[PDB]
RNA sequence: GUCAAGCGUUCAUAGCGACAUUGCUUUUUGAUUCUUCGAUGUCGGCUCUUCCUAUCAUACCGAAGCAGAAUUCGGUAAGCG
RNA sequence: UUGCUCCACACAAUAUAGAUGGAUACGAAUAAGGCGUCCUUGUGGCGUCGCUGAACCAUAGCAGGCUAGCAACGGUGCACUUGGCGGAAAGGCCUUGGGUGCUUGCUGGCGAAUUGCAAUGUCAUUUUGCGUGGGGAUAAAUCAUUUGUAUACGACUUAGA
């Protein structure tokens, strides 16, 4: 139709952080539509791509994919954690990411 | 949701709308305010003039160039409170406070597009009813802004036009919701009500 | 004191040689755990008798229910605490279902009206006052007045999103 | 020469006022409020959707604009009868309120090819009134 | 404390028209029209019969019952105005100057005069508010008659001549001279 | 600043106020040797700018044991000398 | 040493504070309103709605191919056009008419595979450049000279085919 999304949209947030020491390792994102930690145990294990562009051209694509996966729960209101193989660059906070629907369950 | 929200800034508390906004550009959110002349900050009048003079008294000695600029229009005002609640200093905060665009009454393009409010921000909602609140409006006229007559003038004008506007949608929707019911009792729409359509 | 609880605690002052079977104290403690109720025993029965809990003993410890939980009271709270300057007793009157669910509105309330903590308020008595006409307060011969009915203006609906799009309404 | 003043509608915390318990393990029964205990807080008694009778805040409860005969402090078993005599659950159930809360149920319970089927209706639906529009 | 409802009683007679939308009041009688706004109050008022209406607080303070019965007696105020009418009487009191006032017109503006008070060639001015009537009593030696619908603006406009005939650097217990209300009544009372 | 025995023709408080009592200042004068001995140029003056208000004058007021004139007590006030 | 600009389509480079169905327009009140409707046109009567956008619109087709009809005269896209309105930052909103596709409103026929069990699997929008073929246009400033209403030097202010 007009529309193929098969993931679902969230946003880079911070890092996991304390009030004056941030971890790169961990990413905190929130899914658009999930505001509680009960809502977001349905996307723990989804993969998460961070899809983003380029100028040179490496392997036939301009488009280059950061893939990483939720892993828990973040808070009250639905932010969750998640963990990229390379940590997402910090210039992305805001930046919108890619929640896929697998490993499916239900 | 949308790629930008706008918010009517009409019967709004000052601070806590900024905490909303702030923490939505941050988020990555476009966010423009209109009717900032129609903001609301608690307390009595007379209670936050003061504040402003206390706040209009604070300027660098040595040269009144470098200190604190005092703003004195209503969008910038919230534009202030807005600031503050942002790391302004750095990258992300000058790209968050890129992401923000402030005006008083409704300019164009914003006079023909749906307007948000934020019920966590609400006057009408947060504050008790009884107590005192100023409007930012006549608050920014005693502490040196132009514009109140002349905004005002114009959103008299805006208003004119988007009555104008309503009152042929309106009718449209007569035409629209009479024939939906028309069209009800039809064997597709009883079965669209068998799926909670 | 998520919620309080209703305790009798029974204490002894242990048996001696001279005296066999002591004389058996009871008090009804208002407490969150049993732990507490059995250290509030001690602390009042140390203000009546030369017992304290190295020469003592707990022979008892049941927790009372209200018997009609589901039965609007009208109660008369009987109470003596400290302030910052001296000691007070107090009578104030609570309209609730259960005793231990009136001792949190009565603990609720002192520390609202009176900055009076846990540590500072003594529980002199709640009865039950069973007629009306003797309810003394004002504040509570309010709501016992026949065919009682009232509105409740300006309702303001907590929301789940940041946005609304309608200017909404307090009509309830 | 008759006085105009306006009518400022409310629903009233009466004994007899049926409710919506929103919050707790009701979550979107009736009751009805018993007796009155203070300002925010009122005994209710929900005993044909059993609902336990409790003593509760009205900041877990919307008021409904349904209102039955019931004495004041009546028990649950008097409260079933008048509930039933009333006929409370079907004067509720014709209401526009608790057909959108059916209707959300059902939105929310729609499998995947059934949302196919209400696709596949609507453009038929849609048809027939966009005909409509343009002749009248 | 917070009292459940606190109520008051607006007595409405024979003649008179009540009309109150959101919280405006107007009321309407046989010497004209008035309106209140009464947006800074929260009451809510309700008509029982023709001839009466309610006005109640529902959950309010001490602060919020007190004001109930202010908004009682503004309303009775503004039916009272419009039934029997409003008419305040002040004397002028002077010691050796006599105090000249007289009705004045300044561009269309409807002012009042004050010469010679205390001896000062200062004319004083005092603009006259719209409804109330000024009036120069015959049969009583120097008194000026203010007269209208509203006892808010007929008792200003009095307040306002009073207040510009001040006595400046003098002992005001012995230089006792001014322009001063003498009596608050009604136009149509007997 | 509280209290008020008294002064103020009678009258505690217009203006005062004992015996007590509670605070404020760091510009007076006293206590640390905290910093400075591989040196922070030591008083007064002149010049020049700014700030405070615990206000002398000026603006507007309230009180008097304020008739007037002149005073005295007090308020807002550092805009301007 | 055919330079400049605009329009269209052809290709390179450039990047992206971050497209991935739709930013979907009354105003006012909130101790009150919205919509429908009726009349005497009101601060009116009656009905009805809220209790969140969990909406509404859109939405099926090789990322959406090729093709056959039925019904209706509707919907939608592109390009021309007609008229009106909009100056707060208008730069958009509403219209008239023809052409041109598409139509999943309904019923058919053919295609798809091998990207091998998943790899964003590339579909957006900026800046520029080079190329094509179509239009348009045909200057100034600065130095150097000069003035002194100016000036430490620059700067200013004047004058010169
Ligand atoms: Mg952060
Ligand atoms: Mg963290
Ligand atoms: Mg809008
Ligand atoms: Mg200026
Ligand atoms: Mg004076
Ligand atoms: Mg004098
Ligand atoms: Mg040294
Ligand atoms: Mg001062
Ligand atoms: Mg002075
Ligand atoms: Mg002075
Ligand atoms: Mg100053
Ligand atoms: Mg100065
Ligand atoms: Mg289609």
């Amino acid at each position: 139709a007009e529309s193929h999304r098969l993931y679902v949209k969230g946003k880079h947030l911070s890092y996991q952080r304390s009030k004056r020491v941030n971890n790169p390792n961990v990413s905190l994102i929130k899914i658009e539509g999930v505001a509680t930690p009960q809502d977001a145990q349905f996307y723990l294990g989804k993969r998460i791509a961070y899809v983003y562009r380029a100028s040179k051209e490496v392997r036939g694509s301009k488009i280059r994919v950061m893939w990483g996966k939720v892993t828990r729960t973040h808070g009250n209101s639905g932010v969750v954690r998640a963990t990229f193989r390379n940590n997402l660059p910090a210039k992305t906070f805001g930046a919108s990411v890619r929640i896929f629907l697998y490993p499916s369950n239900i | 949701v949308e790629p930008v929200v706008v918010i009517d800034g009409k019967g709004h508390l000052v601070g806590r709308l900024a905490s909303v906004v702030a923490k939505q550009l941050l988020n990555g959110q476009k966010i423009v305010v209109v009717r900032a002349e129609e903001l609301n900050i608690s307390g009595e009048f007379f209670r936050n003039k003061l504040k402003y003079h206390d706040f209009l008294r604070k300027a660098t000695a040595f040269n009144k160039t470098r200190g604190p600029f005092h703003f004195r229009a209503p969008s910038r005002i919230f534009y202030k409170a807005l600031r503050g609640m942002v790391s302004h200093k750095t990258a992300r905060g000058k790209a968050a406070l890129e992401r923000l665009k402030v005006f008083e009454g409704i300019p164009p393009p914003y006079d023909k597009k749906k307007r948000v409010v934020v019920p966590q921000a609400l006057r009408v909602l947060r504050l008790k009813p009884g107590r005192k609140y100023t409007t930012l409006g006549k608050l920014s006229t005693s502490v040196g802004w132009k514009y109140e007559d002349v905004v005002a003038k114009l959103e008299a004008k805006r208003k004119v036009s988007s009555a104008e506007y309503y009152a042929k949608k309106r009718a449209f929707t007569k035409k629209v919701a009479s024939a939906n019911a028309t069209a009800a009792e039809s064997d597709v729409a009883k079965q669209l009500a068998a799926l909670g359509y | 004191m998520a919620h309080f609880k209703e305790y009798q605690v029974i204490g002894r002052r242990l048996p001696t040689e001279s005296v066999p079977e002591p004389k058996l104290f009871r008090m009804r403690i208002f407490a969150s755990n049993e732990v507490i109720a059995k250290s509030r025993y001690w602390y009042f029965l140390q203000k009546l008798h030369k017992v304290k809990k190295a020469s003592g003993e707990i022979v008892s410890i049941n927790q009372i229910n209200e018997a009609h939980p589901t039965k609007v009271k009208n109660f008369g709270v009987w109470v003596r605490y400290d302030s910052r300057s001296g000691t007070h007793n107090m009578y104030k009157e609570i309209r609730d279902v259960s005793r231990v669910a009136a001792v949190e509105t009565l603990y609720q309330d002192m520390a609202a009206r009176h900055r009076a903590r846990f540590r500072s308020i003594h529980i002199l008595k709640v009865a039950e006052i069973e007629k009306t006409a003797d309810v003394k307060r004002q504040y509570v011969k309010q709501f016992l007045t026949k065919d009682l009915k009232f509105p409740l203006p300006h309702r303001v609906q907590k929301s789940t999103k940041t946005f609304s799009y309608k200017r909404p309404s307090t009509f309830y | 020469t008759d006085s105009i003043v306006k009518a400022s509608n409310w629903r009233l915390v009466e004994v007899g006022r049926v409710v919506l318990i929103k919050k707790g393990q009701s979550a979107g029964k009736l009751a009805a409020i018993v007796e009155i205990i203070d300002q925010k807080k009122v005994l209710i008694d929900g005993p044909k959707a059993g609902v336990p009778r409790q003593a509760i805040n009205l900041g877990q409860v919307v008021l409904t604009p349904l209102t039955f005969a019931l004495p004041r402090g009546a028990r649950t078993a008097t409260v079933s009868k008048k509930w039933a005599a009333a006929a409370v659950c079907e004067k509720w159930a014709a209401s526009s309120w608790a057909k959108k809360i059916a209707q959300r149920e059902r939105r929310a319970a729609l499998t995947d090819f059934e949302r196919f089927q209400v696709m596949v209706l609507r453009k038929q639906k849609r048809y027939t009134v966009k005909k409509a529009l343009a002749k009248a | 404390m917070k009292y459940i409802q606190t109520e008051q009683q607006i007595e409405v007679p024979e003649g008179v028209t009540v009309s109150i939308k959101s919280r405006i009041v107007k009321v309407v009688g046989p010497r004209g029209t008035l309106t209140k706004n009464l947006k800074h109050i929260d009451v809510t008022f309700t008509k029982v019969n023709n001839q009466l209406i309610k006005v109640a607080v529902h959950n309010g303070g001490r602060k919020h019952v007190a004001a109930l019965r202010t908004v009682k007696s503004l309303v009775d105020n503004m039916i009272t105005g419009v039934t029997k009418g409003y008419k305040y009487k002040m004397r002028y009191v002077y010691a050796h100057f006599p105090i000249n006032v007289n009705i004045v017109e300044k561009d269309g503006a409807k002012f009042i005069e004050v010469r010679n008070f205390l001896g000062d060639k200062k004319i004083r001015n005092v603009p006259v508010r719209d409804g109330v009537t000024i009036e120069f009593s015959t049969n009583v030696k120097d008194e000026i008659v203010l007269s209208g619908n509203s006892v808010e603006d007929v008792s200003q406009n009095a307040a306002d001549l009073q207040q510009i005939c001040r006595v400046r650097n003098k002992d005001i217990r012995k230089f006792l001279d001014g322009i001063y209300v003498s009596h608050k009544g009604f136009i149509t009372e007997d």
